[PDB]
């Protein structure tokens, strides 16, 4: 089987 | 529970044109329903959709490797996942089942609704046509449109307003990517 | 020319409920979601998992980033809460009804937010759970949600059915009725 790839959300800048 | 609620959504979107010849990737960020920042592969960097997204677009765009990775998503993510899923999604074909019945039991010469119920098909694109004695009815057709059942099948109900009379044969004709030729189901006009 | 297909990986995180969701959508149907409690991939149709795999554990790190981003935006927005959008509810059968021949009632819950509902099937006013199933919250292009609930049943002249939906945008529970004829 082949693997579905996951997109990653970016962490926003806090402060 | 009356406590206020706060919702964050992220949608990583892959839009495919002409197979996978042209692909558009969208990295989209939402607060409740309001998109505030996005990456569009057609633009090539993050852009603030609202003013609340300005700090994130500026920060993320400053990270060079991060931007190159998102710019390659059309290949490493979109095209890859299309390839992995193609066999059971893009290529999924399931036959429609077609049932025809009059909506009410009437003697002939009285107005009636002939129902063409089309069920269980995949994909959603379908053409349903009504015919009377081989002539297409372009009037009096009432349709629900496409109904998604949530389980990778669709249904649609297409009704025809008519006055059934002796000798008439009404035909519901269905064209669908699962079919090599139109599927037809007849109702010969009859009392009750 | 118009697009042929769209695949969306949709995620959400909701405070203060602390509810997260991670799913893939193809042309409006759910390919799979990750069970957040059991940390496992749930293919919408079992056959899908004979062609594809997905590492469920990575979805939980995504949701944690989603949670962290939500808390930032909550503060950034000066704690502006969501506006409840009550759902439209429709009940249909998946197949033409034949008396005493098995069928399925579908409760279609559409165009609502936040993604939190209570759904009950009622047969002659009594809750029914035998064989019921349901989807997770599906994304809409307007960024509201859809959801489906299902009830296998044996059509008859003697029973009536309601889908009862509770949602914070409703003043009262919404019942959507179905009976033969």
């Amino acid at each position: 089987v082949s693997k579905m790839r996951m997109a990653t959300p970016l962490l926003m800048q806090a402060g | 529970d009356t406590r206020p609620r706060f919702l964050e959504q992220v949608k990583h979107e892959c839009h495919f044109f002409n197979g996978t010849e042209r692909v558009r990737f969208l990295d989209r960020y939402f607060y409740h329903q309001e998109e505030y920042v996005r990456f569009d592969s057609d633009v090539g960097e993050y852009r603030a959709v609202t003013e609340l997204g300005r700090p994130d677009a500026e920060y993320w765009n400053s990270q060079k490797d991060l931007l190159e990775q998102k710019r390659a998503a059309v290949d490493t993510y979109c095209r890859h996942n299309y390839g992995v899923g193609e066999s059971f999604t893009v290529q999924r074909r399931v036959y429609p089942e077609v049932t025809v019945y009059p909506a009410k039991t009437q003697p002939l010469q009285h107005h009636n609704l002939l129902v063409c119920s089309v069920n269980g098909f995949y994909p959603g694109s379908i053409e349903v046509r009504w015919f009377r004695n081989g002539q297409e009815e372009k009037t009096g057709v009432v349709s629900t449109g496409l109904i998604q059942n949530g389980d990778w099948t669709f249904q649609t109900l297409v009704m025809l307003e008519t006055v059934p009379r002796s000798g008439e044969v009404y035909t519901c004709q269905v064209e669908h990517p699962s079919l090599t030729s139109p599927l037809t189901v007849e109702w010969r006009a009859r009392s009750e | 020319i118009k697009e042929e297909h769209v695949i969306i990986q949709a995620e959400f995180y909701l405070n203060p409920d602390q509810s997260g969701e991670f799913m893939f959508d193809f042309d409006g149907d759910e390919i799979f979601h990750v069970d957040m409690a059991k940390k496992e991939t749930v293919w919408r149709l079992e056959e899908f998992g004979r062609f594809a795999s997905f590492e469920a554990q990575g979805a939980l790190a995504n949701i944690a980033v989603d949670k962290a981003n939500l808390e930032i935006m909550t503060k950034r927005s000066n704690y502006t809460p969501i506006t409840n959008v009550p759902p439209e509810v429709t009940v249909l059968t998946n197949s033409p009804v034949e008396l005493r021949e098995p069928n399925v009632l579908i409760c279609f819950i559409d165009k609502f937010t936040p993604p939190v509902v209570n759904v009950t099937w009622l047969r002659n006013g009594k809750p029914v759970t035998t064989g019921v199933s349901e989807t997770v919250f599906l994304p809409r292009e307007d960024h509201l949600f859809r959801k489906f609930h299902y009830l296998p049943f044996l059509p008859s002249t003697e029973d009536v059915y309601d889908c009862r939906v509770e949602h914070w945008g409703l003043d009262e529970p919404l019942l959507k009725h179905w009976e033969f004829d």
